[PDB]
Formats: structure tokens, C-alpha cells, sequence
């Protein structure tokens, strides 16, 4: 998942698990996602199980 | 002074000229005098306006009430004829909401709240009854995304918004759709605001989804149980009314005193200028709206006999009552008073819809949940599934069965 | 099909007649039978007086509205008269021009202006244009800022350029005894731009109010829409030099042009009425009998009436009232105080007449091209601005602006933030040194 | 200026004024040159009556509010018992101890 731009007028969108847990169609994401500034000011991210 | 008046029924012109008489005896000490002109609205807009134009405005009329009778009517006309020259129009079987805007609506005041505050009476029975979720269905027009502005405010005031605001398309039946989707949205508090016809589609479409079974909720307006939609209602619906809201008589005897009292303060200075009398060939403001509509939106009337009288910024009934009634056995009954700040429930007991006599937690958590994983080889092996509809099943060097 | 063009107050009806006898119909099967009227009076009855009889009198489907005042309440009544007579209505000269929001239900009034939204936009763009990333928003409590506000912060998320949004202020204009706490709250602002939104008198007390602060400085720019600004021609004493400001074009949009390119709009409009469902009914009486006169729907020519691409670039109308495509103006004021034009928009393009933007603690500096001191291998990267790194350089000859980097860059950056100047970098054209 | 010179610890004077008040039509000049004060101490020396005056032209630059503090000398605070409406809350003052003596 990352941000990034479209062929048509500039919208942000995310891509991959991000977009998919964005746009609704899963609750909940569990694999080895990394936790940065710039996905956690749109998803909450739990406690690491993994440093 | 002169003051216009435009009424359904002669009768009322004669309450008005009654009150106009006991403003004058109240008021007089003071060495002016008010007069009374009242003329009768007629079907046709234009013929109101013309009629409005010549037998009101070319007499001088500091002030002109409007009174829409329930069966063009609404004001607009006289709204807009007396905006050319900035005189204030008081209107008081009026609540669009559409006549609060300043911009369209130039120098216009109201006796009776609009139709979005009572927004804000929804707010209450969220905080004396622990609904947190909730759903609106309001329609595509201006009153419906005034009500959805003004809860969406209001909520964020609380630092908890809504969920879903899903609206609907005004003289579209259907509703089916939209009633499906928010179906599955694990949430029960309803609050729905739409015309007459509109609420029974609406309800309509959520009897044939059981949609108005126990465990829901919904919450509605003042015209959503009212008319052919009263009979579409389904049971258990928490409907507000307003006290006083169409007597007009009392309206009336409260918008002559208001005037009287404003009237005596803005003749007590100076630069004082009488409104046009001609308007044939005059186009200049009057210079007498400004100044006047500040000070009648400033003049608290002491005691009414409807209540306290006071304006918000934006000209409108402030601090009404609210009379909170609950559809059982197709009979209407008060449950609950709106003191304006608060909401004190009766000894009567609320029938919810599914009659469980105590209130529905309105809010349901789904317990399964979708997951997206991505294939990562140390954290993640996916492979093929077997011919059966699972996979191999196999041990790890412990013999322990590994998980798939 | 009957067009009536109605003029208030003085204007040149010799000029509009010949105009109106000069467009090529052949394309097309209209038969415009255009009617001319010119008055003096603006008086509500005299309208909807000379409206219904013109009505009555004549087939005419279409109206035209020109006037010369400042009167909203003449929009207004046209708006509610198209609505109650379901006949079309075209604002463009005066009052009528003045764009209304929140129109009457099934109304067929259209008027010659762009919306808040639009002008918003325009903002943004000048701003981006000089590279003003940090700015600050004050509106007070009048219809309209909302969507002034929702739109700001819809574009300015949308973007890959980086913008501040210091603070957004609210300044209500009510509470007795409240300067107190509008000059305090006005003091936290530091943005060089304010981008402010209010009516004419407030935005003269709030430009007196901030002067007294300490704020239209010579560090300070503030950017108004059309509503701000009014008249061009009365200017108030308490607005500061060098004021912004986006308004319509009525310089280079003149009446007899303004007349034009309506009428060709109502005789496509109808064409494709006709013309697609094979007739274009046009039955109005006179203003009465809504359900005699008024008994079939009229809606089709609304789809219409929205999609005209004659010549004013698709000429859209939108459902509200307003055109998409309008040609807006940037206005700034002089020492003179007469708002003279800088730029033009039009299809998200602007053209500035000030590649710098001409205004102490300002210089300009030279630069060249050389080793790794100062680099200026960068043009634009996706985002189309410069880099965190980089700083803008107009290369003079053309005035293309690139990204500079480097040790003499940064050295530069360091000493402005030490001793607090402002500079402008551009490249040197002839020689690469010095040499006498 | 003496003391902040012959000290180890920074304080950069950020500014100092010249008040002038016995020319007539003055308010202007005064007020533009308040506008110039970004310092959120700042130190006052003047009469009570002209101390009054210039709190009185202060509150409208905005330098009353929070995030400002005043200090004065005694001769500004005169009697303690009589406070002028104009003295904004929290100021600071010196004055010699004549409670406990
Ligand atoms: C309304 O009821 C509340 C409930 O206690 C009370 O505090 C208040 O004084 C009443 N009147 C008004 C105007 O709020
Ligand atoms: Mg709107
Ligand atoms: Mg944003
Ligand atoms: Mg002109
Ligand atoms: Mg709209
Ligand atoms: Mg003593």
C-alpha cells in the first residue's frame, strides 16, 4: 500500500491492503505491515507484535 | 405608522386590528399612533404582489406580516416585493428554513423556528438516552441538507459524528436500495426527514424489509406524522410537535406587541426617514430597514402570550417548546416536554416498536470480520488446496498440526 | 422564435439592434424574431407588469435581462418569475448578473457570473503561481463561507504541493463590546497571506481593525473575491495598497458583446428541442392561469439550455445557475487606486503580466550554473514545484523558473535565516564571471 | 544596558522606544510606534497619568492580551489603594517595603 497519483485530476488514493481496508471491503489487516507517519494518520495501527 | 398585515380569513384581520387597538392603548403615553391595513392572499403570486405593491407599500407600512394559510402561500412574494426597498417582513406559518438565509431573504424575520432547529431537539434525546449511532435519511433538497448540516455540527460539537448520511432523490418512491444498504450497517437509531409523501415511501419500503421490527428505532420530524403519511406510520414513532404553532391568533396579538415596542425605540432618534409611499418610479432603498431590523432582532418583549420573544442572529424564533409524542394503537400521546434547553419525559410509559417497554441499545457489533492478508513467505505460506476442498493436512517435526 | 431583449437604464439600443442582425443562422433553424425594449424605470410592478404584456402580446419564448444598478432584489424577482411562469429567463449586465445561490425549485433563470467555488480556485492558483504556500483563511458569519471553507480544504488536501493552513478565524460580527477580542485574535495571524471573505462594511472595519494591529504591512498580501471588492469605481480609504482581488470581466465584455452570445444560446437550445424530439412547444399566454397556462412540463428544454458549445467554450451552464466556464480577471491595487488589471483565467489558465510579483529587506542575487557550489539540474519534478532543497531561479531569456541546489545554496539559505532578509535568484545571461 | 552588556547570559534587547507625548495630536505617531513590539516582556517607565494613557491607546495594537507581561517601577504604581480601570491584570510592580516596616 502507498499513496499516489491518478491519470486523471489530482485525487489521493491509496492501493493494495491500505485502499482495500480504506474502501471498506475488509475490517482488519493482519501481515507484516510496517507502522510510519504516513499511514498512521489515516488507520489506527496496534500495539508491535514484532520489532 | 401604518402596519400591513396579509391574512387568510377576514377574522383574523379583525384580531390583528384588535391587537393593533390594545398596542396602542398599552403604548399610549407616546405620542404616535399606529395604523392597521390588512388585505387577503389570493392564489396567484403575481396578483399577490401586484396587490402587495399597490394597496400596501403606497401606504407607508413600516412592517408587513404574512401568514401562509395551509392550503402562492408561502411568503415569497412578499419577501421579495418588500426587499427592493429593505423593509422588514415578519412571517409566522413559515418554516422552510429556506427564508433564514440573509443573502435571498433580505430583512426577514420569523415568529415560529424553522424546521432545522429541531435538529438540535434530536440531539437531546441522544444524550439522556445513550444512542451514539445513528443513520440519516434526509432528502436531496435545502431543508433536508439543512437538518443534516445542522446535526453533523451539532455532533461534532460532541467530537462524535454519524456513520452513514445516504439520501434519497425527492419524488423517487423508491427506497428499497437505499434501505437495503443501510440495512447492513450495525446500526438502529433511524432519523429520517422528508415531505409527507416521502416519509410514507419511506415507510412503505421499511415494513416491507422488517425494518420496523424491535431492536429499531426512528426518530422523525413534525410533518413525517402528519397527513396521508400519519397513515402510513409505522407503530412506535417519536414524532415532536410544536406547542403553538398554529394559532395564529396568538402569533399575531405577539408580532403587533413586538412592533409597537420596537417602533417607540426607533423613533427616539434621529435621521429618520418615512418609507416610499409612491413606488412607481422610485428605485432607492427606503433608508429605514437598517437600523430598524437590528432593533427589532435587539427588542426582547418582556412577556408574550406565547412565551418569551427573542431572535438569533440570523432573525428567528428562539427558545420554543416542543411536545415529544409516541405512536401507540394508532393513537398519538405526549411523552415528553422540551423546556428548550432540556427534555423532561411524562409518567406516560414509551411503546417501542417491538413493545419491549424499556429502550433498545440501538446499536448491534457484527462479530465476523473480513481479513486481507498478502502472501509473505516467513509469515504467510499460501499453496494450493487438495481436490477435496482442503489442502494437505501435515505436522511440523514435533508432529503438532499445523493450522491451515 | 420570439426573444425579447429587455434594457434598464441608459445604454446604446442602436448598438444592440445591429449586433442582433449579424449572427449566421444557416447551421441552424431558429428564425430568432428578437424584439427590443428599453425603459428607465426599475420598480418590481413596472417589471412584472411589462413582462406579462410582453407575454400576452407575443411568442416569445426566451427573455434577455440587461440592467445598470446594483440590485439583487431585481435577480430575485426575475428568478421568481421564471419559476412561476416557467419561462427562461438570462441575466447579463447589472443586478441581474449577480449570482443568487439556492434557486427556486423548477426555475429556468440563468445568469452570466461564476461562483465562490470558482473564485476559490482562482485564489489557490495565483497563489501557487508565486510559490505562496503559507496562508491563513478569515470569513465571518455570512452565507456562503462554509462552502468557501469546505472548498479551500477540499483543494488544498487534494494536492502533491505542500500547503500550511495556519489557522482558519471566524471574527462574528455581533457581540457587543467584542473588538476586544477580534483585535487579540487578529494578532496571532503570521501568514502572508489572510485570504479574507466578508461583506463590503465588514471588510472595511476588519481592514481598519488590522491596520491598527500591525497587520498590511509591507510583509503582508490579502486576497478578497468579488464580493469584497463591490464597486470598482468607490473605493474605500481603509483598503490596503496592493489588495487582490478576482472579478468578472466588464472591460474587454462589453454590452453589446454580453447580448450577443445569449440569444445564439436560446436559439440552439431550442433547435435541439426541436430538433431531438422532432418539436419545441412554446405555450405561454400571458403570466396567469398557471394551470391553463402552465399545464404541460417544460423541463425538456432544460437539458438544453445547459450544453451550448456555440463559441463560449461549451458555454455550461450549471444546474444552480452559474457557467462553468466563465473569463474571470485579477484586479490589484495601485498607489492610484483605480484597480488595474494584472492577469487573466480562463480553462485553469492563468496569464500574469508580473513574472515577480513587484512590491527594505528585499534584494535580488545572482547565480550561475557552475561545480557542485550551485546546481541548477532540476526543472519540475511530478508534483510540478520545486524541491525541499531547491529554490526557484528565473532564467532571463524567457523567464523559465527551475530548482537551484548546492553548497552556495545552502550558504545563502543559512545567511537569509540568520540575518532575516528576503531575495530573488535568477541566472545571469551574458558572461560567466566578470571581466573588464 | 550596562547590565545586560557585562553578563554571560543572552537577552538581545529587542527593542527600545522613545515615547514622545507633550506634542498634541500624537496618538497616531504613539500607536505606530507600539505596533513594532513583539516581545513578550516588556518594560515600562512613565507617570501614572501617562502610564493610564498609554495602556489606554494599548488593547487595541493587541499588547494586553495573554501571552504579555508588564513590569513597572514603583513611580508608575503610585497610590496602591487607587488602581486605574486602565492597568491591565497581572502587571508587575517594585515598591519599597512599607507593610512590615
Ligand atoms: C428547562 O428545564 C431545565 C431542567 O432542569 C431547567 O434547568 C431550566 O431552567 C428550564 N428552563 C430553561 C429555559 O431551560
Ligand atoms: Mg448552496
Ligand atoms: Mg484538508
Ligand atoms: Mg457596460
Ligand atoms: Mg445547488
Ligand atoms: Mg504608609
Amino acid at each position: 500500500g502507498t499513496q499516489e497519483r491518478v491519470n486523471n485530476s489530482n485525487k489521493k488514493e491509496w492501493n493494495g491492503m491500505m485502499g482495500e481496508l480504506l474502501s471498506g471491503q475488509a475490517d482488519m489487516i493482519v501481515a507484516p505491515l510496517t507502522i510510519n507517519n504516513e499511514r498512521a494518520q489515516y488507520i489506527e495501527f496496534s500495539k508491535p507484535f514484532k520489532y | 405608522v401604518n402596519i400591513g398585515a396579509v391574512l387568510s380569513t377576514r377574522k383574523h384581520e379583525q384580531m390583528f386590528r384588535e391587537a393593533v387597538n390594545q398596542a396602542n392603548k398599552r403604548h399610549g403615553s407616546w405620542k404616535i399612533q399606529l395604523n392597521a391595513t390588512s388585505v387577503t392572499h389570493k392564489p396567484n403570486a403575481i396578483q399577490m404582489a401586484l396587490s402587495v405593491c399597490e394597496d400596501l407599500i403606497s401606504s407607508q407600512v413600516y412592517a408587513i406580516l404574512v401568514s401562509h394559510p395551509p392550503t402562492h402561500f408561502t411568503p415569497t412574494p412578499v419577501s421579495y416585493t418588500a426587499g427592493f426597498y429593505r423593509i422588514p417582513v415578519l412571517g409566522l406559518t413559515t418554516r422552510m428554513s429556506i427564508y433564514s438565509d440573509k443573502s435571498i431573504h433580505l430583512s426577514f424575520l420569523r415568529t415560529v423556528p424553522p424546521y432545522s432547529h429541531q435538529s438540535s431537539v434530536w440531539f437531546e434525546m441522544m444524550r439522556v438516552y445513550s444512542w451514539n449511532h445513528i443513520i440519516l435519511l434526509v432528502s436531496d433538497d435545502h431543508e433536508g441538507r439543512a437538518a443534516q448540516k445542522r446535526l453533523e455540527t451539532l455532533l461534532e460539537e460532541r467530537e462524535s459524528k454519524a456513520e452513514k448520511v445516504l439520501q434519497f432523490d425527492p419524488g423517487t418512491k423508491n427506497v428499497t436500495a437505499l434501505l437495503m444498504e443501510a440495512k447492513e450497517l450495525e446500526a438502529r437509531v433511524i432519523i429520517l426527514s422528508a415531505s409527507e409523501d416521502d416519509a410514507a415511501t419511506v415507510y412503505r419500503a421499511a415494513a416491507m424489509l422488517n425494518m420496523t421490527g424491535s431492536g429499531y428505532v426512528w426518530l422523525v420530524g413534525e410533518r413525517e406524522i402528519s397527513g396521508n403519511a400519519l397513515r402510513y406510520a409505522p407503530d412506535g414513532i417519536l414524532g415532536l410537535q410544536l406547542i403553538n404553532g398554529k394559532n395564529e391568533s396568538a402569533h399575531i396579538s405577539d408580532a403587533v406587541g413586538v412592533v409597537a415596542q420596537a417602533v417607540h425605540e426607533l423613533l427616539e432618534k434621529e435621521n429618520i426617514t418615512d418609507p416610499p409611499r409612491g413606488c412607481v418610479g422610485n428605485t432607492n432603498i427606503w433608508k429605514t430597514g437598517p437600523l430598524f431590523k437590528r432593533v427589532l432582532m435587539s427588542s426582547k418583549y418582556a412577556d408574550g402570550v406565547t412565551g418569551r420573544v427573542e431572535f438569533n442572529e440570523d432573525g428567528d424564533r428562539k427558545f420554543a417548546n416542543y411536545s415529544i409524542m409516541n405512536l401507540q394503537n394508532r393513537k398519538l400521546v405526549q411523552v415528553g416536554i422540551y423546556n428548550g434547553t432540556h427534555v423532561i419525559p411524562n409518567d406516560r410509559k414509551i411503546i417501542w416498536p417491538g413493545g419491549e417497554t424499556e429502550k433498545p441499545r440501538g446499536y448491534q457489533m457484527s462479530t465476523r470480520l473480513k481479513i486481507v492478508t498478502i502472501h509473505q513467505e516467513p509469515f504467510v505460506y499460501v499453496k494450493p488446496t487438495l481436490s477435496d476442498g482442503t489442502c494437505k493436512e501435515e505436522f511440523t517435526v514435533n508432529g503438532d498440526p499445523v493450522k491451515k | 422564435i420570439g426573444i425579447a431583449v429587455i434594457l434598464v437604464g441608459t445604454s446604446d439600443e442602436v448598438a444592440i439592434k445591429d449586433a442582433h442582425e449579424k449572427d449566421d443562422f444557416h447551421h441552424l433553424s431558429v428564425v430568432p424574431r428578437v424584439e427590443l425594449v428599453a425603459m428607465n424605470e426599475t420598480d418590481p410592478k413596472s417589471i412584472i407588469t411589462r413582462i406579462c404584456d410582453l407575454m400576452s402580446d407575443r411568442k416569445i419564448q426566451g427573455v434577455v435581462f440587461a440592467d445598470d444598478t446594483d440590485q439583487e432584489a431585481i435577480a430575485q424577482i426575475l428568478d421568481f418569475i421564471s419559476a412561476q411562469t416557467l419561462t427562461p429567463i438570462l441575466g447579463i449586465h447589472g443586478g441581474s448578473s449577480m449570482i443568487m445561490a439556492d434557486k427556486d425549485e423548477s426555475s429556468m433563470f440563468f445568469q452570466f457570473g461564476p461562483s465562490i467555488e470558482q473564485q476559490a480556485s482562482v485564489m489557490l492558483n495565483i497563489m501557487e503561481e508565486y510559490d505562496w504556500y503559507i496562508f491563513s483563511i478569515v470569513t465571518t458569519y455570512f452565507p456562503g463561507y462554509q462552502d468557501f471553507v469546505n472548498k479551500i480544504r477540499s483543494t488544498i488536501e487534494n494536492s502533491f504541493v505542500g500547503w500550511e493552513l495556519e489557522e482558519v478565524l471566524l471574527l462574528d460580527m455581533s457581540l457587543d463590546d467584542g473588538d476586544s477580542k477580534i483585535q487579540n485574535q487578529l494578532k496571532k495571524l503570521q501568514s502572508p497571506i489572510i485570504l479574507l471573505y466578508c461583506t463590503k462594511e465588514e471588510a472595511t472595519y476588519i481592514f481598519e481593525v488590522a491596520n491598527s494591529v500591525g497587520l498590511t504591512g509591507y510583509g503582508y498580501t490579502w486576497i478578497v473575491p468579488s464580493l469584497v471588492a463591490g464597486d470598482t469605481d468607490t473605493v474605500p480609504a481603509e483598503f490596503p495598497t496592493g489588495l487582490i482581488s478576482v472579478s468578472y470581466d466588464e472591460w474587454d465584455y462589453g454590452l453589446p458583446a454580453r447580448v450577443r452570445d445569449g440569444i445564439a444560446i436560446i436559439t440552439t437550445a431550442a433547435s435541439d428541442m426541436l430538433s431531438e424530439h422532432s418539436f419545441i412547444p412554446e405555450p405561454k399566454s400571458s403570466c396567469y392561469n398557471t394551470h391553463e397556462k402552465r399545464i404541460y412540463q417544460s423541463n425538456m428544454l432544460n437539458r438544453y439550455l445547459i450544453n451550448v458549445t456555440f463559441e463560449g467554450r461549451n458555454l455550461s451552464f450549471s444546474e444552480d445557475g452559474y457557467q462553468m466556464h466563465p473569463k474571470l480577471v485579477i484586479i490589484l491595487l495601485n498607489k492610484e487606486r483605480k484597480w488595474e488589471r494584472v492577469g487573466k483565467w480562463k480553462d485553469k489558465s492563468l496569464q500574469m503580466k508580473y513574472y515577480v510579483w513587484p512590491r527594505d529587506d528585499h534584494l535580488s542575487i545572482v547565480t550561475l550554473e557552475e561545480a557542485p557550489f550551485v546546481i541548477v539540474e532540476s526543472v519540475d519534478p511530478l508534483s510540478g514545484t520545486c524541491m525541499r532543497n531547491t529554490v526557484p531561479c528565473q532564467k532571463r531569456i524567457g523567464y523559465i523558473k527551475k530548482c537551484c541546489k548546492g553548497f552556495c545554496i545552502d550558504i545563502l539559505k543559512k545567511i537569509s535565516k540568520s540575518v532575516k532578509f528576503t531575495y530573488d535568484l535568477y541566472l545571469v545571461t551574458n558572461g560567466k564571471h566578470g571581466k573588464k
